[PDB]
RNA sequence: AAGUGUCUAAGGGCGCAUGGUGGAUGCCUUGGCAUCGAGAGCCGAUGAAGGACGUGGGAGGCUGCGAUAUGCCUCGG
RNA sequence: UAGACGGUGAGAGCCCGGUACGCGAAAACCCGGCACCUGCCUAGUAUCAAUUCCCGAGUAGCAGCGGGCCCGUGGAAUCCGCUGUGAAUCCGCCGGGACCACCCGGUAAGCCUAAAUACUCCUCGAUGACCGAUAGCGGAUUAGUACCGUGAGGGAAUGGUGAAAAGUACCCCGGGAGGGGAGUGAAAGAGUACCUGAAACCGUGUGCCUACAAUCCGUCAGAGCCUCCUUUUCCUCUCCGGAGGAGGGUGGUGAUGGCGUGCCUUUUGAAGAAUGAGCCUGCGAGUCAGGGACAUGUCGCAAGGUUAACCCGUGUGGGGUAGCCGCAGCGAAAGCGAGUCUGAAUAGGGCGACCCACACGCGCAUACGCGCGUGUGAAUAGUGGCGUGUUCUGGACCCGAA
RNA sequence: AUGCCGUGGUGUAAAGCGUGGCAGUGAGACGGCGGGGGAUAAGCUCCGUACGUCGAAAGGGAAACAGCCCAGAUCGCCGGC
RNA sequence: CGCGGCACAUCCACCUUGUGGUGGGUGUGGGUAGGGGAGCGUCCCUCAUUCAGCGAAGCCACCGGGUGACCGGUGGUGGAGGGUGGGGGAGUGAGAAUGCAGGCAUGAGUAGCGACAAGGCAAGUGAGAACCUUGCCCGCCGAAAGACCAAGGGUUCCUGG
RNA sequence: GGAGCUUGACUGCGAGACUUACAAGUCAAGCAGGGACGAAAGUCGGGAUUAGUGAUCCGGCACCCCCGAGUGGAAGGGGUG
């Protein structure tokens, strides 16, 4: 019982050619070397998602902290502030309402600070 | 085509009537003068094979 | 029908096929090393070059007698629940239930209480069978 | 005045459309391997097996054939 | 009594060659039968006295050296061969595992002997959970050829048009090959370099990015264009279309930022400046026999189980009881038996038999259980086949030495 | 001081023991702590720890970094501490 | 931690309450060598069934689906053998052995084109001439680059195409 | 250290433990027989302990009816030392 292996080989080779393809040169020409190329590319997926979400908060930080500084406020106290007020909003729609609607913003501005206690004494 | 037994395992080792193996001890061909009654009664007698190469030896007579 | 036909569940396991990828068994499967037995199997006899237990235990001590005639033993036990009539007990009687090895000398045990009285025609009774069968109120041959 | 400011593709990259090279896969077979059963189990100094040379109306080879040469005679199909 | 296969323009019982089945041999050969021919016997069978001879000769046997038989000169028989010596013919001689007395058996050194058994160059008829052109014999084709080698020897590749050649008349470019137009043709997207026609590879057309910018040549964010497309301002031309565009959503491309040191193997340890791979297609590496062994799961039976070889028959079914494992083991062995052995005995010890929520008869006990029997229904198992894993001898996972 | 054996409680999910089947390992490295060999030496080598990590563990930090610090990835999330 | 989707043990209540499963809770789930468990897929025989020249296989592109191996539909090419399910059996899954057979790449339109004897012009055949033919010059070996035999080769000699 | 008498520098066993990969090594109260010292109770299975040793096969001496290749014997083999 001869069975000529090619048709269950190339199941699996049009396959990763067809998700390899647009990957310059020998990438997306050659089996053996596409393969290794989505190997790393999903291993890179997989980190990358989770780092994404940790690099949009760094973002959301960054726009929270130039609105702040344009009501003259640091990012720290108005965390401070916000978690005082029970105002449990998050970074994204936060960053957002900074664009959106800027006085708002400086409406929770005020209200951060008429949250903080006094002094950084304790 | 037919398995062979070891000859000296057939030789050296006697199945019981259960699923025992039990070994001859014999230092006592050379020398006597010095050993004790203590020494040639430790000897003396027949040993059950120890649990640490029954799957090998098995496997030797069979 | 044939279309209905099954196996038994549990039987019938897979073939586990060896060297065919990682995620089946492995690629060097079962035999993960460099040495010998990635290679070539050992003799089970070879311990490594000290004495194996082959020659290091000593001789099974004696010999076998070549006229050694090896009789075939019969259950006085199986006796009582086989004939509990008694009547008569021939060899090849006993062999026609299938009590004992054909074509062949017997003798007879006394463990278990004989309460046929019943002769037995056979041969090489014991001291105890006889205490057995005079108990019941039989007779010894041979 | 000072500043913002698209547009170049010599020639490359990626993707589509369409061709070429190659003859893999699929399907097949003038062909082979391994077996059961039944025969024969020898040829040859009467010149064996196997070959060179040659033979056809038409160049060469294969099969057949031997100065009677891709054939002759006889009994049958 | 034909539905086996194959072919015919596609999957045919009824189209065809055939099959089932029945016929069929002048001549030759083989076999068998018949007759002729050839060839053996004018008995030694039986009862008996046992005077005499005979029953295979440089043989047997012995000794030495060797072989081989499980038998490695060993206590070494039987058998064979060589070398020296060297007997007897029934009150004999040799063998029955050194050897000797007794007992049973057969009469050597002379010849022949079909069947049962093994094998297949070759020739029949059939089969196939065998191959389908890098497989099968190496050889489907000018194959043991071309070719290599002083030579012995080594030893390739090349299959497929189409149902039918109907192998593209004729015309036009071109020296021709080749191509286009016509035409046959179901189809030329089947044209001799040809069924189907992938990939590597080459190239063209075109959407998109790129000439101040470094990073296994990706991933995730991600603007702007391109293409497809919904709603919609809007064109009122509306019995049409949706043009261009905002917004939304696919498929490409991707400015620019972030992150990020090829794969395999071997290594204490690798991105590698350790090795290996140019790419693509195809081929290829843990499998099998055995009434093997061990263990395990399921399936037959149930103190039994099971048949091998072999016989019959038509598919692989029915028979076949020789044998195997189990059933009682211990001991060097004799041997005896739930005991057995060592041992004066075992008081002890090696090995194996015997587990109750409990009644009845019975001794002991405050209660609780020791023990002989029946159960208040109390405690249990091997064997064979098919699988799985391992293992043994078999080339033994494959390839590779000098 | 720790550590080891055993014992009575508390606590705990599987960790242990015995008997079987089938393999791997049988070349270790580093750091911390005690040592010895060495030169008061070494990214040296040889020992012990129920001391750890890598090996066989990705991630964050040490600028870069198998062995150091924190921490043991089932998958997804444009959510937090 | 939170919010959803898979899975493995144990547990709670159930359906054939250790064969086998349903609802829910807790804990667990990095992993090479290695053990174990459960599966996909190509080919083939058989049984049931069945699409199929109103167009199968194979191949190509697209859109979809499955936790994964992978699967389906549509359209095109092609033009005759494949699907579903229960079973059986493997020459069964290739990314690597300085692997093999075949084809094509990079190198690259790079090197090289073969004694340090030398070619040139005209006319002409011819679609096309440095290289062929016929003339005129030049040059070279000339104890060899000349002229005859042997071995060897096996028609390579001449004519015509 | 010293003195008198002696030979347990024994026989057949030894539960149960340590130790250890295995082989191997090591200790063992107590019991039967028989004996020594001891008026007795009691000690004694070599040396205050640990080093003074060498697996298997084969071969040799003594002993034990264990077998004895048809029987009875023997060769030879087997068991104990």
């Amino acid at each position: 019982a001869r069975v000529k292996r090619a048709v269950n080989a190339h199941k699996k080779r049009r396959s990763i050619l067809k998700a390899s393809r647009g990957y310059r040169g020998q990438r997306s020409r050659l089996y053996r070397k596409a393969k290794e190329q989505q190997l790393h590319s999903l291993n890179y997926a997989y980190r990358d998602r989770r780092a994404r979400k940790g690099e949009f908060r760094k973002l959301w930080i960054a726009r929270i902290n130039a609105a702040a500084r344009l009501n003259d406020i640091t990012y720290n106290r108005l965390i401070q502030g916000l978690k005082a007020a029970g105002v449990e909003v998050d970074r994204k729609n936060l960053a957002d309402i900074a664009i959106s609607d800027p006085a708002a913003f400086t409406a929770l501005v005020d209200v951060a600070r008429a949250a903080l206690p006094e002094d950084v004494n304790a | 085509p037919k398995a062979k037994t070891h000859s000296g395992a057939s030789k050296r080792f006697r199945r019981t009537g259960t699923g025992k193996i039990v070994r001859q001890k014999a230092n006592r061909r050379h020398l006597l003068e010095h050993k004790p009654s203590t020494r040639t009664r430790r000897l003396d007698g027949r040993t059950v094979v120890a649990a640490n190469d029954t799957k090998r030896v098995t496997s030797l007579l069979n | 029908k044939l279309h209905d036909l099954r196996p038994a569940r549990g039987s019938k396991i897979a073939r586990t096929r060896v060297g065919r990828g990682d995620g089946s068994k492995g690629k060097t499967a079962g035999r993960g090393t460099k040495g010998t037995r990635a290679r070539k199997q050992v003799p089970v006899t070879f311990e490594g070059g000290q004495m194996p237990i082959h020659m290091r235990l000593p001789k099974l001590k004696g010999f076998r007698n070549r006229f050694r005639t090896e009789y075939e033993i019969v259950n006085v036990g199986d006796i009582n629940r086989l004939f509990p009539q008694g009547g008569a007990v021939g060899v090849d009687d006993l062999v026609a239930k299938g009590a004992v090895r054909k074509n062949a000398l017997v003798k007879v045990l006394g463990d278990g209480k004989l309460t046929a009285k019943v002769d037995v025609s056979a041969h090489k009774f014991s001291g105890s069978a006889r205490a057995k069968i005079t108990a019941a109120g039989g007779s010894a041959t041979e």
